[PDB]
């Protein structure tokens, strides 16, 4: 009877296309490792896909995987326990190391170009013909850290030019120096902008990056990695 | 066994209760207090159901079913074998659906990011207590909730359903319907963008979001952009499960009539109720 | 309050974007449309620019005959009463031929004729749009993934009002253009067939369209939840793995124990979402073709 056959058949389809897809999603972070980074045991019961090639734009090279897998720096980590599966306490200051929910990765340190090949993130003083249109504007108010002392003023935004939103606040601090600021990251009221993930003491911590008119995909990871990991490690000065 | 890149985030810190005793891993699994709640639910819950299924004295299933008290005991208590094993059983999945939500709020917070999924998730907890707690409670009676068995509950749908006639003429059923079909387009046109971006035709470049963006607005003159697709599908299908939610909420409490006649307060509005033509005039 | 990036605190508007060239025909493409702050808000402000070659107006027009085209009989079976017309807006319906006909052309006007020419409009409509999803992506140099997903959803559509219909001899068979009568059609068709809970591609399809909103809910979560890592930039993150990505992949390794790639997440979805009417019209097509009832067909096949 055709319609069992059908039935029959598709299941037969669907596994193979469960382990296609499982295998496809295996191009990153395998083969797994011991807490020592040296191959694991028991790598499951799927196989490493063939690798593919991806051809970057702009001259900016290649990407194969599955490939070589490198953490490319070092990780201020340290057992807790004498057996497999416990945390890891850092050895230094985690947000300084850049570990745990502060932790970023080795991304190149090149900034993302748009399809043009300019760079995909600008400051808006350096973007023309863009400008703030909807909801308050955020250029000039006070920044105010978690322990509720205000840390720097916003000089301008950064914002994605072929997306056109706003990507990082740039805020200058006590010291003349500015910082980025994750736009996902700061509540924009109408007398501040507020911060809950630094306290202020915490704000020159913040990664600083290298031109004054872009930002690279490892300085964005930096920058990143740090404002989010304050959520967890300022928490001894944040109030209410 | 960690992946190529794991160790740098399994730091300490995050979890709601307990400090550190059950901060750690198993195998990939983080635990967490919530990782055991979880874990005891779901195994009484499971351990209940196969004890059940020989109350009830079936091994197969297709054939399993922990049926809920009738409706004579309203709802009250019931022998384990007359509805006490699904009001347990019913608990327990309560239990363990709540463990693995606050268990994700622990995940969330160790790996500094936001608590969008266990909140996305409290959609489909709110919905399934929506069916076998919340409309039971305004209903007065447990057995106006579903079975827990793999093809009982699909004749209860049925059932419950046709009570109301033709179930598509619920106007919240209606409206959760759209958001479903509405999420599978939304879920089968974004995969496809970026598919098509990263694997372009043969020997090319990768496609930018530029490219994503040109594709759709010549297409449809319109493109939501990249973060706005993905507020876009979390919108649309959690919206989808609470207008399912509310569909069945309104059934059987401030509508228990056949929902093809809800429609009439439209048809005999007044300044055309009888005005002849038509297939109602 | 922490921000959670479902709606925007700042918008920002800058020069329209004409978008890239490639080898798409420029001499084709519209103007830049008005900038909606409304919808900013959500998603992007810029409406336009469209692309509309042959192929495009082609397509833009016969989908207006086939709306018009029921339209007028909708008119009409309102005596052209504008006010019955909106009281009665949901109970029209243009229906398709009578069975007597079978899948001839003779039946008349006002008795199927119409639903056959409304049903030819819709016809070239969806088909030149399809022409359209690939023609629009080969001008860009990518993929026709867009294309193949699309062609699924034809597939559920080309079975209810084509292939089946014919298969089953008649046009009878295929569905009436109009908001109720389609919703009777419905659950009409699942009562002629033996409940269609009976039949395993429908349980399937389902599996799918709820897949969907868990996949969708899941990954859209996902995704918001690593924004403040630049998460949404999914196509750099693919190129050159962010801490988004790893924070991703990690959370639901941590949680149901194992995950995906932040190109691997973007297949299960075009699957997941494409399986939906994939199996949903194997469940038609097979039903009362080759399946009267599913429930008495699986009394003997279960
Ligand atoms: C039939 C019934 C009616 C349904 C008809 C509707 C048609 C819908 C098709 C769905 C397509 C969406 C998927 C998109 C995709 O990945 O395609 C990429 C690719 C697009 O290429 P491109 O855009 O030019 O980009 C170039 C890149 O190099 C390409 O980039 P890439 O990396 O994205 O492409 C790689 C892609 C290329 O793949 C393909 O060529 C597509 C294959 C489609 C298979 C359809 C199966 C349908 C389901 C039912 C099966 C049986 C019924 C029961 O690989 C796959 O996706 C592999 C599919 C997994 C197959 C699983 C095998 C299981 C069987 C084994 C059993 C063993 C188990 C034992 C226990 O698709 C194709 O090659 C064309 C597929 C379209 C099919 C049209 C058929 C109509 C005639
Ligand atoms: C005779 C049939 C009737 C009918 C009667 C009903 C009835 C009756 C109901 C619906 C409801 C629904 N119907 Mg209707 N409906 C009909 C026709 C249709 C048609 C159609 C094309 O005809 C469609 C598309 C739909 C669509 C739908 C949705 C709007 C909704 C289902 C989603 C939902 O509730 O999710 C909610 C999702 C959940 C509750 C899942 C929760 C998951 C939990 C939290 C976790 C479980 C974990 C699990 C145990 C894990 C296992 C272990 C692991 C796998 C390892 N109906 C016809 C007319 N419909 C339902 C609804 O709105 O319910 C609220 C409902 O009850
Ligand atoms: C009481 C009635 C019956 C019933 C009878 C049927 C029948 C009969 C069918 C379904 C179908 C489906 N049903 Mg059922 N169904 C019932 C109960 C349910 C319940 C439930 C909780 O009880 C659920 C969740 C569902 C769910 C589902 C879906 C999974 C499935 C349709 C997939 C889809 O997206 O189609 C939506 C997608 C399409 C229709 C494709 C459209 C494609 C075209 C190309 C789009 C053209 C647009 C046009 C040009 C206009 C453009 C608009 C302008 C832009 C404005 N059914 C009961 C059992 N159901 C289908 C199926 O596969 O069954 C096997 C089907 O045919
Ligand atoms: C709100 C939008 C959609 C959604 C979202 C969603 N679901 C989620 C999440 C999110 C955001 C998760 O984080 C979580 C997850 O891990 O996903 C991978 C989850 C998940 N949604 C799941 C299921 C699910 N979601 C569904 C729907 C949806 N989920 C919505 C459409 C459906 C249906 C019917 O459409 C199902 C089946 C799981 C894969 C997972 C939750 C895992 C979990 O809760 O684990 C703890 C419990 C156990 C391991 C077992 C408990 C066993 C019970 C104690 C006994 C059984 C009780 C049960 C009532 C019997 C049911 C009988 C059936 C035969 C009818
Ligand atoms: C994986 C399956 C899911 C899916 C996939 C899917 N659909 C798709 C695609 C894909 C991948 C496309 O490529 C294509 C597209 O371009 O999407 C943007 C499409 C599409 N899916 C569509 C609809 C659609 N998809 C649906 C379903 C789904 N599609 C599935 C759930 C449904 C249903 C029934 O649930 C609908 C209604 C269209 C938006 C589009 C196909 C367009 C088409 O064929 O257009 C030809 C017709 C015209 C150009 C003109 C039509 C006239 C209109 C009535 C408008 C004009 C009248 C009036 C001015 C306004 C009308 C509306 C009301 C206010 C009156
Ligand atoms: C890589 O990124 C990507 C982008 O960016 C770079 C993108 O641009 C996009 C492209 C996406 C778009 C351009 C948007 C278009 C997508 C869609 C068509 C799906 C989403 C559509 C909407 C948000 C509008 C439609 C939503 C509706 C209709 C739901 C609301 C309707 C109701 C509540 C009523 C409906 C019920 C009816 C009709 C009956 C009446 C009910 C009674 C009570 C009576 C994608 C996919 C992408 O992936
Ligand atoms: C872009 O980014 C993204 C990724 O990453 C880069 C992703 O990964 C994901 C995740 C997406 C996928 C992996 C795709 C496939 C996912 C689905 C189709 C969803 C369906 C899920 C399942 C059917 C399996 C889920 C299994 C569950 C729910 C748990 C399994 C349970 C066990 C075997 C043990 C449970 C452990 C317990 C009880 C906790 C305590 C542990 C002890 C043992 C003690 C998303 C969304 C994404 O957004
Ligand atoms: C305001 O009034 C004016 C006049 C301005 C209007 O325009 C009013 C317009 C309306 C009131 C229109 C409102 C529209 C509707 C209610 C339409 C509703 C549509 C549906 C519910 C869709 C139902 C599903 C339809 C299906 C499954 C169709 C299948 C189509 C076929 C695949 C096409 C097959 C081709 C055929 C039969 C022709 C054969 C000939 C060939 C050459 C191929
Ligand atoms: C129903 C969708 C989920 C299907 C599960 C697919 C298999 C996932 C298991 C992957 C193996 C994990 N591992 C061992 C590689 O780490
Ligand atoms: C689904 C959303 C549809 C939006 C369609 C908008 C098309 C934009 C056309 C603008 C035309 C510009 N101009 C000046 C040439 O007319
Ligand atoms: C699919 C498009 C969705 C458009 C919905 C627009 C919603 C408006 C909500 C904006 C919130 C306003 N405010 C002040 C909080 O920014
Ligand atoms: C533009 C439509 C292309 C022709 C296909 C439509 C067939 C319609 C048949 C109409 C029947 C006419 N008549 C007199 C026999 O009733
Ligand atoms: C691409 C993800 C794959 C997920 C597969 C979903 C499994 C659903 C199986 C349900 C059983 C349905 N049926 C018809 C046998 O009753
Ligand atoms: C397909 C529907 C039900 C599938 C049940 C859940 C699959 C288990 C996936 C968890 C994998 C964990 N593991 C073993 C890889 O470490
Ligand atoms: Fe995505
Ligand atoms: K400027």
């Amino acid at each position: 009877d055709l319609a069992s056959l059908a039935i029959y058949s598709f299941w037969i389809f669907l596994a193979g296309l469960i382990y296609y897809l499982q295998t496809e999603n295996m191009r990153e972070g395998y083969p797994l490792e011991n807490e020592d980074g040296t191959p694991a045991a028991n790598q499951g019961p799927f196989p490493l896909p063939k690798p593919k090639t991806f051809i970057l734009p702009h001259g900016r090279g290649t990407l194969t995987v599955p490939g070589p897998e490198s953490e490319d720096r070092p990780i201020a980590l340290a057992r807790t326990a004498v057996s497999e599966g416990f945390p890891h306490a850092p050895t230094g200051d985690p947000m300084k190391d850049g570990v745990g929910p502060a932790s970023w990765v080795a991304r190149r340190d090149l900034p993302e170009l748009d399809g043009h090949g300019h760079n995909k993130i600008k400051p808006m003083k350096a973007a023309a013909g863009f400008h703030v249109s909807a909801g308050k504007n955020p250029i000039g108010l006070p920044v105010r850290g978690c322990d509720l002392e205000i840390a720097g003023k916003v000089v301008d935004i950064w914002v994605d030019i072929p997306e056109q939103m706003a990507r990082f606040l740039e805020v200058e601090l006590k010291d003349g120096s500015t910082r980025l600021l994750p736009m996902q990251m700061v509540k924009v009221q109408s007398n501040r902008v507020h911060v809950n993930a630094l306290s202020s003491d915490l704000f020159a911590g913040i990664p600083t990056i290298k031109s004054p008119t872009e930002v690279t995909l490892l300085e964005e990871d930096k920058i990143c990695g740090y404002v989010a990991g304050g959520l967890m490690y300022a928490a001894p000065k944040r109030k209410s | 066994a960690l992946l190529s890149f794991e160790r740098k985030y399994r730091v300490p810190g995050g979890t709601l209760v307990g400090g550190n005793l059950f901060d750690f891993w198993v195998g990939p699994f983080y635990v967490g207090f919530f990782g055991v709640a979880t874990f005891f639910f779901a195994a009484l819950g499971i351990i209940l159901i196969a004890w059940s299924c020989v109350l009830q004295g079936t091994w197969n299933p297709q054939l399993c079913s922990v049926y809920p008290p009738a409706l004579e005991y309203g709802l009250g208590g019931a022998p384990l074998a007359k509805g006490g094993l699904w009001q347990i059983i019913t608990i327990c999945a309560t239990g363990a659906f709540v463990s693995w939500a606050l268990r994700e709020v622990e995940i969330c917070r160790k790996l500094g990011i936001g608590y969008h999924i266990p909140f996305a998730f409290a959609f489909a907890i709110l919905a399934y207590l929506t069916l076998v707690l919340f409309r039971p409670v305004m209903m007065g009676a447990w057995g106006y909730a579903f079975p827990y068995g793999i093809w009982t509950h699909l004749d209860w749908v049925s059932n419950t359903g046709y009570t109301y006639g033709n179930f598509h003429y619920n106007p919240a059923h209606m409206i959760a319907i759209t958001f479903f079909f509405t999420n599978a387009l939304a879920l089968a046109l974004h995969g496809a963008l970026v598919l098509s971006a990263a694997n372009p035709e043969k020997g090319k470049e990768m496609r930018t979001p530029d490219h994503e963006d040109t594709f759709f607005r010549d297409l449809v003159g319109y493109s939501i952009g990249t973060l706005g697709i993905h507020r876009l599908g979390l919108l649309l299908s959690l919206s989808a499960v609470f207008f399912s939610a509310l569909c069945m909420i309104i059934t059987g409490t401030i509508w228990f009539d056949q929902w093809v006649d809800w429609w009439q307060w439209w048809v005999k509005l007044p300044w055309w109720a009888n005005i002849p033509g038509g297939i109602n005039g | 309050a922490e921000y959670q990036n479902i709606f925007t605190q700042v918008q920002v508007r800058g020069p329209a974007d004409l978008g890239m060239t490639e080898d798409v025909n420029l001499a084709n493409r519209s103007g830049v449309g008005p900038f909606s702050t409304l919808l900013g808000w959500f998603g992007n402000a810029q409406l336009g620019p469209i692309y509309l070659g042959s192929l495009g107006v082609l397509s833009l027009f016969s989908g207006l005959m086939w709306f018009f085209t029921i339209g007028i009989w909708f008119w009409y079976q309102a005596g052209w009463n504008p006010a019955v017309f909106l009281r009665d807006l949901f109970f029209f319906s243009l229906e398709p031929p009578a069975p007597e006909y079978g899948l001839s052309f003779a039946a008349p006007l006002k008795e199927g004729g119409l639903w056959l020419i409304a049903s030819f409009f819709m016809f070239v409509a969806v088909w030149s749009w399809w022409g359209r999803t690939y023609l629009r992506a080969q001008a860009l140099g990518m993929g026709k993934h867009t294309a193949w997903a699309f062609l699924s959803a034809i597939w559920l559509w080309m079975v209810l009002g084509f292939i089946r219909p014919i298969l089953m001899g008649s046009w009878s068979e295929a569905v009436p253009y109009g908001i109720f009568s389609h919703l009777d059609w419905t659950n009409n068709f699942s009562l002629v067939h033996g409940n269609l809970f009976y039949n395993p591609f429908h349980g399937l399809s389902i599996a799918f369209l709820y897949g969907s909103a868990l996949l969708f809910a899941m990954h859209g979560a996902t995704i918001l939840a690593v924004s403040r890592f630049g998460g949404e930039r999914e196509l750099e993150q693919i190129a050159d793995r962010g801490t988004a990505a790893e924070r991703a992949a990690l959370f639901w390794r941590w949680t149901m124990g194992f995950n995906a790639t932040m190109e691997g997440i973007h297949r299960w979805a075009i699957w997941m979402a494409v399986l939906v009417t994939l199996t949903g019209g194997i469940g038609i097509l097979l039903s009362g073709t080759v399946v009267d009832n599913w429930y008495v067909w699986g009394q003997n096949h279960g």
